[PDB]
RNA sequence: UGCUGAAAGCAUCUAAGCACGAAACUUGCCCCGAGAUGAGUUCUCCCUGACCCUUUAAGGGUCCUGAAGGAACGUUGAAGA
RNA sequence: CGAUGUCGGCUCAUCACAUCCUGGGGCUGAAGUAGGUCCCAAGGGUAUGGCUGUUCGCCAUUUAAAGUGGUACGCGAGCUG
RNA sequence: GUGAAGAGGGAAACAACCCAGACCGCCAGCUAAGGUCCCAAAGUCAUGGUUAAGUGGGAAACGAUGUGGGAAGGCCCAGAC
């Protein structure tokens, strides 16, 4: 016998939700990425879709360790002459708190579009509610 | 870390009410303060106080050594508060209070025209004396530090906003 | 002012103070001796 | 701030007793009809939908005619939804015209730029030509200041090329109001307006302090 | 530029706790911009159909009836190689 | 070694900061007007002619700067000789 | 001594340095160096100390009560900072 080779007809989708209250960004984002890739359901294939759909309940409830609100510079550039554009958690969290985890998982997912195939299953919200009550997302613990 | 041992002492004019983290203190300075013992625990003996460390919070007597000073500053704040020391020098220079807006004339294009924070009053018993009124030892020192910063004291003229202090920053002239 | 690169403790009215990660000179008898860094 | 849509006609002079002739750009107003009045129902916002003047409408489509039926009985020009600012702008009472300019004296004017064809660099972008002197031939007006050496590798907008320019939105803020008459429906300003006669000239009072 | 203040009785802008501020900068203005594949919104307009065969859960044929609209084809231009 | 054509000029900018002009703070043997002069920062801004191939060096006259530098010590499928 | 005329795993890179020698197939297992956060597989490893610098993962004089552990010396319970 051969080991399990996945057919594209195997694909399945279910909805989940997790509370962010007092949780440190990297210890939430790593746990989120592991569930986003579908490691509780399907594995041993990048040739077929394995992930499940997951909501971060309220991004404004997230924290960072010690003084790390001032840590990192988030450098990026493409053109319009020189000058590197920089950011800080202190300037994101009061503008759009959803942004701080939207950027965090991008090094935790594999390669180029192979990680984007899982990023399509991610949802983030702020304001203690979401728009997906008709999908009935089940609660995660802790 | 020695100062957490201290008795602090309180006057008869304070009743010192406590429930969990919440301490309720009032007196004849028109204030009713509710202050927190959240990271440290305090015990009262009607005239004296003792501080110590809490479960799940910082060990030793260091963060307790700060909490005594803030509670003493509020027992003072609700009873009589803190005395004047800010002064102005220069003829035609003037301090004035327009409700929650303050004015300071320094021979310039506009008289500051700035609006006060929450929980503070200003008073001018003469046009070169500035008094700040309230119960929080911090706001009455912070607003004086934001006010002294307008144009800053001049070296030879001596003119501007100054403190009562035996040190002199006014400079004397030299022969050429 | 100046910074130069090193500080001396030349008088008794000078004590030298480290504030918010930086060391500085202040002298209440003589402002001529204000200095940053050390 | 609502735009009054004035159209381009020309310039005149108007004089004063000191012999100064005072050249001024002419705009003659016809103002809005007002054709929807949006309030709260879509994305919480307020917007007027202005519609300017009248048009012959001799071949209009049913997607346009079914909207003209709810706008009124006479068909106007353009649309311009014009979103209103909270506590700053109103739709209530009589519809407004040139009272917009009764004390504000700077204005802005949007229009459509003229077509430059090739456009180039030595006229449009203030570049120097090469001289036909000292036995020099074959490259006098041809662009070529695009690199070094191999170092650049990628191009930024400080480098300029040929290709179609014009026929897009252009706005000017140089204009100063010299005379207004609400009974003659006239606006006179100092300085010139972009593009061709007719056109649109959206025209609104300045919001810079 | 800093306030209240500990570790280090004092002293301190920092440790707990919280302020001011540059010709710089985000919003604001002016222009671009939903391939923003995360492709958003809203209004105005229109159409109310059947049959045969087969190695077909799919293809190949025929007929009724084509809206709202768009373009070609023209007369050319404020647009243009 | 089966060839990254020679110096300066014109065209053309663009990056750095041990900041030249602009800003922010300061000591002065800075009473005031000027002057001397050190930290902090890359938003905006920094001369033409004579002889001379010479940029340059010298000079004439001008600056808020004519700043100190990098760019195959920035110039040819770009030009002049 | 290896390489020059010796592939393979490792040092993500790197004839040679480290480890180890190449018949061919394994629906095998055990070991080498190296690795065990995460792209990227195997400790979110355990015990104790160190540590605000993102040093670790580029850098000296010197300076601060930086700071863990220690002994000798002065100031000292009749009494010291």
């Amino acid at each position: 016998m051969k080991t399990f080779t996945a057919k594209p007809e195997t694909v399945k989708r279910d909805w989940y939700v997790v509370d962010a209250t007092g949780k440190t960004l990297g210890r939430l984002a790593t746990e989120l990425a592991r569930r986003l890739r579908g490691k509780h359901k399907a594995e041993y294939t990048p040739h077929v879709d394995t992930g499940d759909y997951i909501i971060v309940l309220n991004a404004d409830k997230v924290a960072v360790t010690g003084n790390k609100r001032t840590d990192k510079v988030y450098y990026h550039h493409t053109g319009h002459i020189g000058g590197i554009k920089q950011a800080t958690f202190e300037e994101m969290i009061a503008r759009r708190p959803e942004r701080v985890i939207e950027i965090a998982v991008k090094g935790m997912l594999p390669k180029g579009p192979l990680g984007r195939a899982m990023f399509r299953k991610l949802k983030v919200y702020a304001g203690n509610e979401h728009n997906h009550a008709a999908q009935q997302p089940q609660v995660l613990d802790i | 870390s020695r100062v957490a041992k201290a008795p602090v002492v309180v006057p008869a004019g304070v009743d010192v009410k406590i429930n969990g983290q919440v301490i309720t203190i009032k007196g004849k300075n028109g204030e009713l303060t509710r202050t927190l013992n959240d990271a440290v625990e305090v015990k009262h003996a009607d005239n004296t106080l003792t501080f110590g460390p809490r479960d799940g919070y910082a060990d030793g007597w260091a963060q307790a050594g700060t909490a005594r000073a803030l509670l003493n500053s509020m027992v003072i704040g609700v009873t009589e508060g803190f005395t004047k020391k800010l002064q102005l020098v220069g003829v035609g220079y003037r301090a004035a209070v327009k409700g929650n807006v303050i004015n300071l004339s320094l021979g310039f294009s506009h008289p500051v025209d700035h609006q006060l924070p929450a929980g503070i009053t200003a008073e001018c018993p003469t046009q070169t004396e500035i008094v700040l009124k309230g119960a929080d030892k911090q706001v009455i020192g912070q607003v004086a530090a934001d006010l002294r910063a307008y144009r800053r004291p001049e070296p030879y003229k001596g003119k501007g906003v100054r403190y009562a202090d035996e040190v002199v920053r006014t400079k004397e002239a030299k022969k050429k | 002012m100046k910074v130069r690169a090193s500080v001396k403790k030349l008088c008794r009215n000078c004590k030298i103070v480290k504030r918010d990660g930086v060391i500085r000179v202040i002298c209440s008898a003589e402002p001529k001796h204000k200095q940053r860094q050390g | 701030m609502i735009g009054l849509v004035g159209k381009k006609v020309g310039m005149t002079r108007i004089f004063t007793e000191d012999g100064v002739s005072i050249p001024v750009t002419v705009i003659e107003v016809e103002a809005n009809r007002v054709t929807q009045v949006k309030d709260l129902a879509n994305d919480g916002y307020r917007a007027i939908q202005v519609t300017t003047g009248a048009k012959k409408a001799n071949r209009v489509t049913k997607p346009e005619a079914g909207h003209f039926a709810k706008a009124g009985v006479e068909a106007g020009r353009g649309l311009w939804e014009f979103r209103l600012a909270e506590g700053e702008e109103f739709t209530v009472g009589q519809s407004i015209s040139v009272e917009l300019f009764a004390d504000v004296k700077k204005v802005d004017v949007t229009g459509t730029s003229k077509g430059k064809g090739f456009a180039g660099t030595v006229k449009r972008w203030n570049f120097r030509t090469q001289d036909a002197t000292h036995g020099n031939s074959l490259s006098h007006r041809v662009p070529g200041s695009i690199g070094q050496n191999q170092t650049p590798g990628k191009v930024f907008k400080g480098k300029k090329m040929a290709g179609q320019m014009g026929n897009e939105r252009v706005t000017v803020q140089s204009l100063d109001v010299v005379r207004v008459d609400a009974e003659r429906n006239l606006l006179l300003v100092k300085g010139a307006v972009p593009g061709a006669t007719g056109s649109d000239l959206i025209v609104k009072p300045a919001v810079k302090a």
